[PDB]
């Protein structure tokens, strides 16, 4: 029981650590996605400007 | 003398057997009560095992 409970605590502890690691990578993903998206938006602004200047 | 000695030997034996009867009967009730208690303590600890096991 102490082990089953330890495992409840360990697996809960670890799943909570993973919730924090997950939120961390999710937030880093959101940051990188937002960053990549800001860049994709800049790429689009340039593409629009590339089309404008290419034309 | 042989039937009287016999009667006395037998009364002695009958008494030894009567006491053993009552001794074993009283002690049987106690042995049964120990079995009830032995089973009772078993159940208390086994039940804890079940409760702890259920937990």
């Amino acid at each position: 029981l102490e082990r089953a409970e330890e495992r409840a605590e360990l697996s809960e502890g670890k799943c909570a650590e993973l919730e924090e690691e997950l939120k961390t990578v999710t937030n880093n993903l959101k940051s990188l996605e937002a960053q990549a998206e800001k860049y994709s938006q800049k790429e689009d602004r340039y593409e629009e400007e590339i089309k404008v200047l290419s034309d | 003398d042989e039937s009287e000695r016999g009667m006395k030997v037998i009364e002695s034996r009958a008494q030894k057997d009567e006491e053993k009867m009552e001794i074993q009967e009283i002690q049987l009730k106690e042995a049964k009560h120990i079995a009830e208690d032995a089973d009772r303590k078993y159940e208390e600890v086994a039940r804890k095992l079940v409760i702890i096991e259920s937990d």
